[PDB]
């Protein structure tokens, strides 16, 4: 499949600099355009720029072009039968001149001259990002169009950029014990409490994912310490309760913070 | 730049309903223009393009229509799953920009939440702080208020609260309100309480817990 995956972000003072990747695979990469656009909180998608691998070109948004560089890595391959020269390549039993940019460019079937290719695989593409500010923090998206003259239909998964003064930290995780009294075989509603943490994201999951239904994962909320907490519940028999096992697995990468806490009924 | 102004910012129907959502464009866009949809968490998925195509996959109960500076996404016979965002974006000009979006809620039948209070754990309480956590689960409509009470004091200022995107397939909501408190003030207090206030409920509804019994 068409996969852009992206990792980079994190964390990062006024000030400062950031590079983010996105890694393409499934499609030739210099078929298509990659392009940037990043969504801050409320504010709606805000398109940053392109770059076209093919060329190497990149065109920006004039509001970002003093602090943003997009990028692709460089090109390093020669085809079955060339050899790599100087910025280019040569057929293996060719010698004649290639006439610079030109016949130093495109591949035009098996020519004598033919320019660097990538490899199959993983290529990817970057944006640099200097002197960030608080209103840069957003998610940040990488995309290409489905087609020339068709719009963007295929999307990294987003990866978050906090621009904050404030420190890491990892999270508390606290049971919400079940009630001792639940209604008999009624249904019982416990959970986890993940306080206390910055930045943000934080996932949680159920029983490694086996248990989805009547899960609710709540939005983080942004305390008057600076810190964030959420909390994440679930609805289950009463009479499970004395049986099966009720695990939140609790993930803060950005401080390498991984919890798996156990929730039961509280005892005397 | 041309400017994407969306509306209505949010609108609420029934399932089976007609619904439209409006962006008009500062200049012309000659038709170039595309529509999204996208969930919480989840990355755009692409609707509509030359204001009127349907890409693949997409059930034909979404259509674009417009030209000139005004184009119109309608969704009919609207289902559970469409709660999301939907926005649209111009593809006539750079730089590419995009309206600011319009939030689609499902009307479903009024849903009276079930109500649990969840004490601060003994763990916790080492750190010096307590949360007492009120949980609404369930319920539409969304608006609902939750009041914390100690020993009979009202408590302002010193809760938070957060709602669940509203589920896709029964369209309910469900909300979380956590009220802080240091551990000495915990201790010195017996009776805490959340009380409910919600369309669906005849009358306020509270859970109750005393503190340091099991
Ligand atoms: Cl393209
Ligand atoms: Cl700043
Ligand atoms: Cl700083
Ligand atoms: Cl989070
Ligand atoms: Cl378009």
């Amino acid at each position: 499949e068409v996969q852009l995956v992206e990792s980079g972000g994190g964390l990062v003072k006024p000030g400062g600099s950031l590079r983010l990747s996105c890694a393409a695979s499934g499609y030739t990469f210099t078929d298509n355009y990659i392009h940037w656009v990043r969504q801050a909180p409320g504010k709606g998608l805000e398109w940053i720029g392109y770059i076209n691998p093919s060329s190497a070109y990149a065109h920006y948004n004039e509001k970002f072009k003093t602090r943003f560089t997009i990028s692709v890595d460089k090109a390093g391959t020669c085809p079955d039968g060339y050899t790599r020269t100087n910025y280019y390549c040569r057929r293996d039993g060719c010698g004649s001149w290639c006439n610079g940019a030109e016949r130093q460019q495109p591949c035009i079937r098996g020519p004598c001259c033919c320019d660097l290719t990538y490899r199959t695989g993983k290529n990817s593409a970057y944006l640099q990002m200097n002197s960030l500010r608080a209103e840069d923090t957003a998610v940040y998206y990488c995309t290409r169009r489905y087609y020339s003259a068709m719009p963007f239909a295929y999307w990294g998964q987003g990866t978050l950029v906090t621009v904050s003064s404030a420190s890491t930290k990892g999270p508390s995780v606290f049971p919400l014990a079940p009630s001792s009294k639940s209604t008999s075989g009624g249904t019982a509603a416990l959970g986890c409490l993940v306080k206390d943490y910055f930045p943000e994201p934080v996932t949680v999951s159920w029983n490694s994912g086996a248990l989805t239904s009547g899960v609710h994962t709540f939005p983080a909320v942004l305390q008057s310490s600076g810190l964030y907490s959420l909390s994440s519940v679930v609805t289950v028999p009463s009479s499970s309760l004395g049986t099966q096992t009720y695990i939140c697995n609790v993930n803060h990468k950005p401080s390498n913070t991984k919890v798996d806490k156990k929730v039961e009924p509280k005892s005397c | 730049d041309i400017q994407m102004t969306q509306s209505p910012s949010s609108l609420s129907a029934s399932v089976g309903d007609r619904v439209t959502i409006t962006c008009r464009a500062s200049e012309d866009i000659y038709s170039g223009l595309a529509w999204y949809q996208q969930k919480p968490g989840k990355v755009p998925k692409l609707l509509i393009y030359d204001s009127s195509t349907l890409h693949t996959g997409v059930p034909s109960r979404f259509s674009g229509t417009g030209s000139g500076t005004d184009y119109t996404l309608t969704i009919s016979s609207l289902q559970p799953e469409d709660v999301a965002t939907y926005f649209c974006q111009q593809n006539y000009d750079f730089p590419l920009t995009f309206g600011q979006g319009t939030k689609l809620e499902i009307k479903r039948t009024v849903a009276a939440p079930s109500v649990f209070i969840f004490p601060p754990s003994d763990e916790q309480l080492k750190s010096g702080t307590a949360s007492v956590v009120c949980l609404l689960n369930n319920f539409y409509p969304r608006e609902a208020k939750v009041q914390w009470k100690v020993d009979n004091a009202l408590q302002s200022g010193n809760s938070q609260e957060s709602v669940t995107e509203q589920d896709s397939k029964d369209s309910t909501y469900s909300l979380s309100s956590t009220l802080t408190l240091s551990k000495a003030d915990y201790e010195k207090h017996k009776v805490y309480a959340c009380e409910v206030t919600h369309q669906g409920l005849s009358s306020p509804v509270t859970k109750s817990f005393n503190r340091g019994e099991c």
